Order: C-alpha cells, then structure tokens, then sequence
C-alpha cells in the first residue's frame, strides 16, 4: 500500500502524497498484475490434464520400483518420500513483522492440490504412456510402455525383453542413488534457494531504508512536525517522500525484470513437461543428456524438479567398415 | 509514550530476561518490539495492530447490487477491534456481526456463506476457495474442485485401442506487435 | 462451429483486446499526470513566471521539469518491459507459423492438443489467430495382450504394432486405430528363444 510505506499514521501526510498525484496507482495495478500471473504459471505447468487419475492400489510395475516417487499413505503430509527431503533442505521474523505496508498474499493453489496434480501426471504416465495428454488416456502395462521407448531411439525392442532384470536392477539402482545425492551436495538445490533468497533480500532492503534521512534531518515524520514551523516541513519532507517514492519504484521495477525470467522458465518447464513428460522428444541435449526414455514431475517449495531417465552407450570395440 | 518511547501497539507480555542495565528493545528491521517498564521491573511486548486490505467481492452489476467482503489476515475471534464497529453504520457492521461467518489461512470473509459441494472455480478467494454467484440472492463461497476421477484399471494383460477418431479445430490467439508510438 | 464460437463467446479475442488496452490507459495516464503539482504552485508553466520573482521561480518550476521527465522516464521504462514480452510471443508466432504450417510438427502439444494435421494463419488487429486442426481417437476397447509369440521355439516380435486378442484369436494392429490382421513374416521379426 503506497499511502502506509511513505507515510505513517499521519493525516497532514496523506494529502502530501495526494499532491502528487496518481503516482501510487500505477504501482498497486502493476504489482497485481504480477500476483495474479503467479497463479496463472501454475496452473500452465502442473494442470495439463483434468481429470485427476487415481493411483493404482496395487504395486509391481511389471519388475520396478515405484516407491520412492509413488505417494505414501502412512505419512500425515500426503507427499512422496524423494518429495519428501526436498521440503526439508530448502528453507524459507521470516514473515510476520514485515507487516509495514507489505503483505505476502497466499496462494491460491496450496501444498496439498500441487500435491494431488503431481500424483495424478506420475499415475497416468505409469499406466497410460503419452496417450493421456491427446484424448481418452488408454491403458497399457509398464514392461512395455518401456519397449515402446527403446523404440524411438532405434535399438529396438530385443534390448529389453532380453536381459529385462538388469534394467530393472539398474533403474532400482538409480533411483536409489538419487536420494543420496541430494542430501550431501550444498548446492542440489540451488536453483530454488537462491530464488526464496533473493526476494527476502529484496524486502530486507527495502525496508531498512525507512530510518534514513535522505538529506533531511530524520527519518522521524511526526516528530519533525512539531520542531519546526510548517514552511520548512513541507521544505523538507518532500525530501522524504521523493526518497521513499523512490526506493519503491526501484523495489517494483526489479520485481518486473525478475519476473520476466520465472515467465522465461515457466515456459521452459510447462514445454518440459508437455514433451519429456507426456512423450518422447528427439530434441537433443533437452530432456537429459544422451538419449531420453521419459521423465517424472517432483514438485518443491516455489519450483519444480524433473527426474530424467536417459540411456548412454558405454564398452565399446573396433571393426573394420565399408 | 512510557520509557520515552512515542508509538502504537499492544503492550503484552513474554518470555525473555532483559540484561540488568538493558533497556529498549530492537529487531532485524530495526523496530522497536520490547520496552521495560520504568516504575516496575518485568518483560514486555509490542506487536502491530490491525493493518490488512480488503476486497469487495461482487458478481456482475447487472445481476446484484449487494456484495460480499473479505479480510484479509484478520482473525474472526478478533474482527470488532480490527472492525471498530463503533464509528461504522449498521450497513456496514452487518459484515461485522452475523450468523455467517468464515475463517481460513487467506483470511476471514463475510458475507458468503461456505456450502460443501465442490465443483468448478468462478471467481478465486484464496488458499484454495473459490466464490459464485448461485441463486435465492446470496453470494456463496464453496472448495474449488480439480475435476473428476477416471481410475484407470492397470493390468498386467489389459490393452485399450480406439476404434473411431475426431478431427477437431482448435483456434489459439497470439499477439505479434504493439501500436507504435513517438514523443 | 467455429464462426459461430467467436461470435458468441465475448472472449474469444481477449488476448489482443488486453494490447490495446494497455496501450489505451498507458497514454491516458501519460497525459493526465501533466495537471498534478507535484509540490510546486500549479501545472500552468505561465503563472510561475508572472507572480514569482524570477530567481525563486527558477526554483519551483525545477519541480515541474523534472516531474515531467520523471513520467515519461517511467512511461518508457514499461514500454521497453512491455515490448520484451511481445517480442517473447512474436518470436513464438514465427516459430508457430513456421513449423505448424510450413510442415508437421512432432513437438508434443505444440500445434494444438492431440496429434497435429495442418495449421491456418488468419490476420487480426495487433495480432495473428491460428486454427490447429488435430486429431483425436474416440472410442476404446478392451483387448487381452502379450508382449511376444513364440511359434518354433524362437519368440516374434512386432515389426511395428502391437498383439492384441479378443478371447479366441490373436491379431497385430496399428497403435492408434483398430484394424487387425494376420499373423505372418511380414509383421514378425525373430530373436532369441521363448524361455
Ligand atoms: C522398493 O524400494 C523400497 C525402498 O528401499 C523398499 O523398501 C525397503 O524394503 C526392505 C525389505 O523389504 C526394508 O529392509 C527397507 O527398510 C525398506 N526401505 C524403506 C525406506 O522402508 C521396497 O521393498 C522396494 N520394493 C520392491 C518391490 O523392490
Ligand atoms: C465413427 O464416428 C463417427 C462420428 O464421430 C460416426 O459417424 C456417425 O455415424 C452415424 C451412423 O453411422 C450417423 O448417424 C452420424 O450422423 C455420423 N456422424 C457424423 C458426424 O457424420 C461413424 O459412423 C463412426 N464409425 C464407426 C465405424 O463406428
Ligand atoms: C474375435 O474376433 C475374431 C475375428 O473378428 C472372431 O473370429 C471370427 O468369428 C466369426 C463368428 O464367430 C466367424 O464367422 C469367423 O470365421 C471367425 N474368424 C476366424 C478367422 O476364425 C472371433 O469370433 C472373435 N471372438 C469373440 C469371442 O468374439
Ligand atoms: C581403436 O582404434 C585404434 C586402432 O588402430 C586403437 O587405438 C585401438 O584399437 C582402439 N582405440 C580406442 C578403443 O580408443
Ligand atoms: C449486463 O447484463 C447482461 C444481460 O443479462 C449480462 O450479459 C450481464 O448480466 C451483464 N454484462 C456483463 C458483461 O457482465
Ligand atoms: C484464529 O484464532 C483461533 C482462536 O482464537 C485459532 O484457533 C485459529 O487457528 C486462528 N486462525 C488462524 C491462526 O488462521
Ligand atoms: C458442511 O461443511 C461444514 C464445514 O466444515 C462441516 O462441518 C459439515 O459437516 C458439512 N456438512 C456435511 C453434511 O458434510
Ligand atoms: C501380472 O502379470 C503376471 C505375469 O504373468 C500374471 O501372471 C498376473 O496374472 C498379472 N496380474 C493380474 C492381476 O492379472
Ligand atoms: C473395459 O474398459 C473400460 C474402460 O472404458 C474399463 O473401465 C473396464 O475396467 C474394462 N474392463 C475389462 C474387463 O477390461
């Protein structure tokens, strides 16, 4: 609220600001327009299909394993165990006394329906492959929904048939390891801290230039009233109010640019999991490196985190070519 | 204005022990938030009093004239203080008083009654609520809904093929370029 | 269907109504924010000159000079955002009209939702309208399938298509439309052994 950050509860200071007319306007329209686009890139990302698939009560995907990623009733919070760590090294007094004008709105999709959302695109991509982004989501099991990606590649379909354990084992494997990794790393989200970082950071400075002096003689507005006559005040706190005014265009302006690149990679996720996730892309170097088989959508705090799975040529031998 | 100290808020107390010579107290962003009392020696506390927006929720002008209301952070337990019905008309304090009441993490609306069937979104509230107008006259404020369940049978030896197809022609719309323009 | 759609739903041409919209209020603020005072005697530059004596007057009028400049400072700060978000959709229309018409596109939900036929490039004020045609199956049947056949000891596998069977028979048939045919070379391709 414009009138509360540049002045107090000071009623001569109201009609200060009034003078200079309409400039506060334009800064509450523009910071809507931003609040209400972060829930519209939302629902661009996580909420490609409608109806929401329940999970299959029965377990055994065809020799792998799900349980890592698959929701766990046992838990309080309905979330994933790997879902589970990522609420935990991502962190974010830390809310409530900004009240000085600032508020942080919640949003309108919660932890619980962004929980439900990734539960139904990770119950439709076990059971029904790519079909349930373009129509009716049919179903198939998953010993071949593999099969059929071994397809695209172009190392047929004898790969996995034959020798079909190992790849179960190496997958079970993989996504064993995963869980590790995250913990240790200090930067394994890094992407995502930085973010709930930058904007604490960007609060905190704004807020801590409310006792300067920008020139004048206090950062003190009533106060300053009552040891001077009225000429100098006006000759004075406009010093004040063109400082605050100021200090909260750069605050706005920054918050366009910054959210020029979350729409620049929301965009980037709701065409990553729109290709990686309901197919199979050919674009290389996009949905991991090597060549892509599929994707899992995990979600966390103000992000998302994909979890590819990519096929890598490994011993290789010599021959003779013509 | 007690330890020479001007300002608003509400002098409760709390848990902490003041060093023996120590006598404001300050936060990270530089406030003032625990003042030891002069005539008598214990802990006290200030917090913020009341602020928050609010939003007038109305469905069409061309179909209503009453409207709801929404608070936004405001507990229900403690809305006449941050109502202060006393200089408010008695217009203005039915959203003050009444029977319909609503509290949630968004806020404490009134106005609108919760109804607890679930279906599609109109008009988004906050946290997971959305308002629609529903008829007789009154503004209701129910659970937004994610849609239906299909609960696909998965089976080791169960195939689905479609028999019948559908072309369709769906029409998207991109802007290319703004109006010119020179000062 | 579809002239009668955007005849009828009021928000078929939202998308570009907000453009010139915008571009509407921002020229309407733009010259409204001319008459405030912004702390000095008035908007009209005449009167300052007349009652002031002139080196004061050099003073208040320094107010009016510089909160002018400061709204059209703030007036191309937003276009200079405002056309980086264009320019974000022109490059995506360029991308569009040069892959959804020019050819067929492979990119999942790219070219309208469902699997991708042909495009249609229409003109609109400030603006391009698209009309994807796509394709959509209908109707599903249950079929009961294995993911190989062995005949003489050697497992068969589809050359491109998948085993289904409706009880009795076993047939080979498309992934996206039900047709079924029958089992010979021609559809199998052996490897390995069926243990
Ligand atoms: C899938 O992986 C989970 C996670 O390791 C397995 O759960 C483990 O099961 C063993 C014995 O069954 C226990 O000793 C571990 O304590 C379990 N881990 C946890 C975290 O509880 C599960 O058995 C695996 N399932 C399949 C089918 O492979
Ligand atoms: C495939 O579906 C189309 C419609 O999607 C069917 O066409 C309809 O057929 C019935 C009877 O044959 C007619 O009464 C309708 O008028 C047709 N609709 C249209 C739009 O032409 C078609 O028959 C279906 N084909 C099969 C083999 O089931
Ligand atoms: C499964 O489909 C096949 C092929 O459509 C059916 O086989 C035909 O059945 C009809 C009627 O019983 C016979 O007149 C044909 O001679 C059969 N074809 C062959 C090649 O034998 C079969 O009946 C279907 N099974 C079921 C349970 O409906
Ligand atoms: C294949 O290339 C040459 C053969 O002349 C030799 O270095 C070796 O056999 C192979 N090199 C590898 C595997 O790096
Ligand atoms: C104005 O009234 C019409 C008539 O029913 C109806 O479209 C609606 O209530 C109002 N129009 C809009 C755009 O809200
Ligand atoms: C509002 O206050 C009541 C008790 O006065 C409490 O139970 C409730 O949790 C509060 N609402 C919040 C904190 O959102
Ligand atoms: C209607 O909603 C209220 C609010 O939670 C709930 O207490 C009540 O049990 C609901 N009624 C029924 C029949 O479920
Ligand atoms: C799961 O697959 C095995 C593989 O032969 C099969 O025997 C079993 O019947 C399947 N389960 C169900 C419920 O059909
Ligand atoms: C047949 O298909 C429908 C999908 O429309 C499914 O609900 C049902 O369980 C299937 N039945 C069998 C026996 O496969």
């Amino acid at each position: 609220d414009c009138t509360m950050y540049i002045c107090g509860d000071s009623t001569e200071c109201s009609n200060l600001l009034l003078q200079y007319g309409s400039f506060c306007t334009q800064l509450k329209r523009a910071l809507t327009g931003i609040a209400v686009e972060q829930d519209k890139n939302t629902q661009e990302v996580f909420a490609q299909v409608k109806q929401i698939y329940k999970t299959p009560p029965i377990k055994y995907f065809g020799g792998f394993n799900f349980s890592q990623i698959l929701p766990d009733p046992s838990k309080p919070s309905k979330r994933s165990p790997i879902e589970d760590l990522l609420f935990n090294k991502v962190t974010l007094l830390i809310c409530a006394q900004k009240f000085k004008g600032l508020t942080v709105l919640p949003p309108l999709l919660t932890d619980e329906m962004i929980a439900q959302y990734t539960s139904a695109l990770l119950a439709g991509t076990i059971t029904s492959g790519w079909t349930f982004g373009a129509g009716p989501a049919l179903q198939i099991p998953f010993p071949m929904q593999m099969a059929y990606r071994f397809n695209g590649i172009g190392v047929t379909q004898n790969v996995l048939y034959e020798n079909q354990k190992l790849i179960a084992n190496q997958f079970n494997s993989a996504i064993g390891k995963i869980q590790d990794s995250l913990s240790s790393t200090p930067s394994a989200l890094g992407k995502l801290q930085d973010v709930v970082n930058h904007n604490a950071q960007a609060l905190n400075t704004l807020v801590k230039q409310l006792s300067s002096k920008f020139g004048a003689i206090s950062s003190v507005l009533n106060d300053i009233f009552s040891r001077l006559d009225p000429p100098e005040a006006e000759v004075q706190i406009d010093r004040l109010i063109t400082g605050r005014l100021q200090s909260l265009q750069t605050y706005v302006t920054q918050q366009l640019i910054r959210a020029a690149e979350i729409r620049a990679s929301a965009n980037l996720a709701a065409t990553k999991m729109s290709e990686c996730v309901l197919g199979q892309s050919k674009r290389v170097d996009f949905c991991g490196k090597g060549y892509h088989l599929m994707s899992f959508p995990q979600s966390a705090p103000h992000g998302v985190v994909f979890l590819h799975v990519t096929y890598v040529p490994a011993q290789e031998k010599n021959f003779t070519t013509a | 204005n007690f330890n020479g100290l001007k300002g608003t808020g509400v002098l409760t107390e709390s848990n902490k022990k003041f060093l023996p010579f120590q006598q404001f107290g300050r936060d990270i962003a530089d406030t003032t938030d625990a003042v030891r009392d002069p005539q008598t020696l214990e802990i006290l506390d200030i917090t913020p009093c009341s602020f928050g927006g609010v939003s007038v929720i109305t469905p069409g002008t061309n179909t209503s004239n009453q409207v709801a209301v929404l608070y936004q952070g405001v507990n229900c337990t403690e809305v006449p203080v941050a109502i202060h019905a006393d200089q408010l008309t008695p217009t203005w304090r039915v959203y003050s008083t009444g029977s319909n009441v609503f509290q949630t993490r968004a806020g404490c609306l009134i106005g609108a009654e919760y109804v607890n069937n679930s279906y599609e979104c109109d008009i988004p509230i906050g946290a997971g609520i959305c308002a629609s107008y529903q008829t007789s006259q009154s503004i209701i404020a129910y659970t937004m809904s994610l849609g239906a369940e299909n609960s696909v049978a998965y089976s080791n030896n169960s195939i689905a093929i479609p028999t019948n197809f559908t072309i369709s022609v769906t029409t998207e719309i991109l802007p290319v370029s703004m109006t010119k323009t020179s000062v | 269907k579809i002239q009668d759609s955007l005849s009828s739903t009021p928000s078929a041409l939202g998308k570009l109504q907000d453009v010139v919209n915008h571009n509407a209020q921002a020229l309407n603020t733009l010259v409204k924010q001319l008459s405030s005072k912004f702390g000095a005697i008035s908007s009209v530059l005449n009167d300052i000159f007349s009652r002031l004596d002139p080196p004061e007057a050099e003073v208040q009028i320094d107010r009016l000079i510089t909160g002018r400049l400061q709204s059209l400072q703030t007036y191309v700060t937003q276009q200079l955002i405002r056309a980086a978000e264009i320019r974000a959709s022109a490059n995506l229309a360029a991308t569009k009209m040069s892959e959804c018409v020019l050819g067929q596109s492979k990119r999942v939900d790219f070219c309208g939702k469902g699997y991708h036929l042909m495009s249609f490039p229409q003109s609109a004020p400030h603006g391009v309208v698209f009309l994807h045609v796509t394709y959509v199956p209908a109707q599903e049947k249950n079929f009961t399938t294995a993911p190989a056949i062995c005949h003489d000891g050697k497992a068969h596998f589809p050359r491109e298509g998948v085993f289904v069977s409706n009880g009795t028979h076993w047939f080979v048939t498309q992934r996206n439309f039900y047709e079924p045919q029958i089992i010979t070379t021609d559809n199998t391709f052996v490897s390995g052994n069926c243990d």
